RNA sequence: AGGGCUACACACGUGCUACAAUGGCGCAUACAAAGAGAAGCGACCUCGCGAGAGCAAGCGGACCUCAUAAAGUGCGUCGUA
RNA sequence: AGAACCUUACCUGGUCUUGACAUCCACGGAAGUUUUCAGAGAUGAGAAUGUGCCUUCGGGAACCGUGAGACAGGUGCUGCAU
């Protein structure tokens, strides 16, 4: 992980936009390719469709996903079984 | 390797060449422990505005030749392939055949 | 004291070169400490030969930079000057030092 | 609104006609009088001139004649002596006292490209230093030698400014 | 790829360095790179002249080059006049002082590149490769090589298979290190494709 | 710009580390060679359990730094799991 | 003889089309230097400085800008043309 010092990391644009939502009080997904960004506590309760690759992938943030990354919630490789 | 290759590893070490007072110096404000917080923070995203190519980790040594990315030597600027053939033809001082 | 470093990857050059700085020393000044042949620089280098693939395939060369010595015990006016004039052999790179 | 004067000193005494100044101040008590005492004293420009925060009347005018080694001041006339700026007197603020050069972890003398060798073989010798070796205290002076520019590495007290 | 290069195997002993200078390792890539350039540029000019080989040495923040060419004449033109002309594009190309020299070749049947030179010449204006490269080896033989062996290979005749052929006369000692072996290589580039031709020039043994 | 070349029911190639007592662990202690180094190698000292951090000499280097060689040797311990 | 980015040649999107890289004219501007908002970024829009080597003044060589084409570019195929 991230050096404590260095603090946490998200992305400048997406933290912007997630402002943005804060202050409308809106809930319509923010489509996002920034999966390295880590979520932050007023990201819960937005829904923000991550980008897996392909196609963006909606991601309802709860409180246990803080900590976490965005990419961490929106699986690229897509393996059903080998038979 | 391609001209346009060779033509984006010039742009990146020009970019190099232009923002390296300005790169240092945020990396060192970055790393001072006796400093702000608020500062620091400043710094790491003045860091992110700035252009990747500046970056120095960016640029690939190639063939001063060729432009060939693997086998390079940094001595002679050259990869294998040409450094061997410059030895051949007496191109590179003092370098000879070497046995023991 | 002036320390005269010579290098070159030529040794008869490097040999002939120390030579005449010797005598560029001695018929001016006087007591040349003497040539003292410090040890050579083997930098060696391997590289595969093939323009594809054959990796045990290679050619180990190598670059013999000499070192040469040369001191100057007592500098004289007439002495430290002349250097300018006395021109050595080419791909020599000399290397004075005075204290 | 108190306005610089210059005043001139017996040159080389200037730093103790700048203490001298700044207590006939506090033993005349016109505090309100004079504002501060520019008086440099290398181990040194301007050696000659003492800037004065002040204000003009006739009894602080006697006042800052009547401190010793003072000839007068420096102005169109001695009736009514001139002021000058305000940023004349700054730039010698910087570099009053302030540690200048001497104290020094490494350069002993400006660097640039302007020495004399005397300490070695370069008898009565001079030329242009481009890199420098401070930390291990070593020079790349380029005399003028075997018709070209080739440095010597020589000592920083071998060396003179 | 069988054969060590002949001149490259002998650099220690009876051949010498072209580039001759030396330098640590910051500037030796940016001198070699110089060397290269400068090297590339009198190919190009000289061509028509025939130069077999520029020697580099940089003593001093100045380089010296030295051509070695069959006709002087027409690489030096009139009384210093072009010859300069070429010394201020070589100091450009250095960025430093350059001084020309020009060593007139006695002998350009002997010199191996020169002769590898004409033949590439005489296959791009379309003569028999075989009558060319006979030319060569009998004229080196007439002027006194102890040996002389040249090889040419690929679309001979515009074939649709590509060969070699070579030919040989006189002594061509390769491993014998003492042997004064004047080798260079030339390429034709034809209508068909490259033709590539090798020429080793045996002079004789050198004792020492 | 982001992703992939790092995927994973599986098969093969080349290696490393093991399965221990000719060994493991702990404490002490001896003997190399050959190399690299300036947008570099970085002592000493201070702090950190440590990776390192801070300060910062010496050094384009038989000088300074990388840099304590390890197996070994002595003493202790573990006792075939 | 070293794929996080770069490398990279591949995929996904976002973009460019005499072009990232050269030469050539035409004619608009000294190059460049600093900074601003939007954008994932590529890019797309702003504020400050300069006019150097020479002219019976139809202007020039370095370095940006635009359009025309001549061309550039290709790690595209054939190693069974070389």
């Amino acid at each position: 992980p991230r050096s404590l010092k260095k603090g946490p990391f998200i992305d400048l644009h997406l933290l912007k936009k997630v402002e943005k939502a804060v202050e409308s009080g809106d809930k319509k997904p923010l489509r996002t390719w920034s999966r390295r960004s880590t979520i932050f506590p007023n990201m819960i309760g937005l829904t923000i469709a991550v980008h897996n690759g392909r196609q963006h992938v909606p991601v309802f943030v709860t409180d246990e996903m803080v900590g976490h990354k965005l990419g961490e919630f929106a699986p690229t490789r897509t393996y059903r079984g080998h038979a | 390797a391609k001209q346009s290759m060779k033509a984006r590893e010039v742009k990146r070490v020009a970019l190099a060449d232009k923002y390296f007072a300005k790169r240092a110096e945020l990396k060192a404000i970055i790393s001072d422990v006796n400093a702000s917080d608020e500062d620091r923070w400043n710094a790491v995203l003045k860091l992110q505005t700035l252009p990747r190519d500046s970056s120095p980790s960016r640029q690939r040594n190639r063939c001063r030749q060729t432009g060939r990315p693997h086998g390079f030597l940094r001595k002679f600027g050259l990869s294998r392939i040409k450094v061997r053939e410059a030895a051949m033809r007496g191109e590179i001082p003092g370098l000879k055949k070497a046995s023991w | 004291r002036i320390r005269i470093r010579l290098k070159a990857f030529d040794h008869r050059l490097i040999d002939q070169a120390t030579a005449e700085i010797v005598e560029t020393a001695k018929r001016t000044g006087a007591q040349v400490r003497g040539p003292i042949p410090l040890p050579t620089r083997k930098e060696r280098f391997t590289v595969l030969i093939s323009p594809h693939v054959n990796k045990d395939a290679r050619d180990q060369y190598e670059i013999r930079t000499h070192l040469r010595l040369v001191d100057i015990v007592e500098p004289t006016e007439k002495t430290v000057d002349a250097l300018m004039r006395l021109d050595l052999a080419a791909g020599v790179d000399v290397q004075i030092s005075l204290g | 609104k108190k306005r610089w004067y210059v005043v001139q000193a017996f040159s080389g005494f200037e730093g103790r006609v700048a203490t001298s100044l700044r207590e006939h101040i506090k033993l005349h008590n016109m505090e309100d009088l004079f504002g501060e005492v520019m008086v440099p004293t290398e181990e040194k420009f301007f050696p000659g001139y003492v800037l004065v925060q002040m204000v003009m009347n006739d009894a602080s005018w006697h006042l800052v004649r009547s401190v010793p080694r003072v000839m007068g001041f420096i102005g169109g006339t001695s009736d009514r002596p001139a002021p000058i700026s305000d940023k004349e007197v700054d730039a010698i603020m910087n570099r009053l006292q302030q540690v200048g050069d001497k104290p020094r972890p490494k350069t002993l003398f400006e660097p640039g490209e302007m020495v004399r060798v005397n300490d070695g073989p370069f008898a009565d010798f001079n030329g242009v230093v481009e890199e420098v070796d401070y930390e291990k205290s070593r020079l790349k002076v380029s005399v003028s030698i075997f018709g070209r520019a080739t440095p010597v590495e020589l000592d920083f007290s071998q060396v003179e400014k | 790829g069988q054969k060590v290069h002949p001149n490259g195997i002998r650099l220690g002993i009876v051949k010498p360095w072209n580039s001759t200078w030396f330098a640590n390792t910051k500037e030796f890539a940016d001198n070699l790179d110089s060397d290269f350039k400068v090297r590339q540029y009198l190919t190009k000019e000289l061509a028509k002249a025939s130069v077999s080989r520029i020697v580099i040495e940089r003593p001093a923040k100045s380089i010296r080059v030295t051509i070695h060419t069959a006709r002087p004449g027409i690489v030096i033109g009139k009384k210093g006049e072009d010859v300069e002309k070429l010394r201020k594009v070589v100091a450009d190309i250095a960025g430093v002082p350059a001084q020309i020299n020009i060593a007139e070749v006695r002998k350009p049947e002997l010199d191996a590149k020169l002769v590898a030179d004409s033949i590439t010449s005489q296959l791009e204006r379309r003569v028999m490769f075989r009558r060319a490269m006979k030319r060569a080896v009998q004229n080196a033989m007439r002027l006194g090589a102890k040996g002389i062996k040249v090889e040419v290979s690929g679309r001979l005749g515009g074939a649709e298979i590509a060969r070699t052929e070579w030919y040989r006369e006189g002594r061509v000692p390769l491993h014998t290190l003492r042997a004064d072996i004047d080798y260079n290589t030339s390429e034709a580039h034809t209508t068909y494709g490259v033709i590539g031709v090798k020429v080793w020039i045996f002079k004789g043994e050198i004792l020492g």
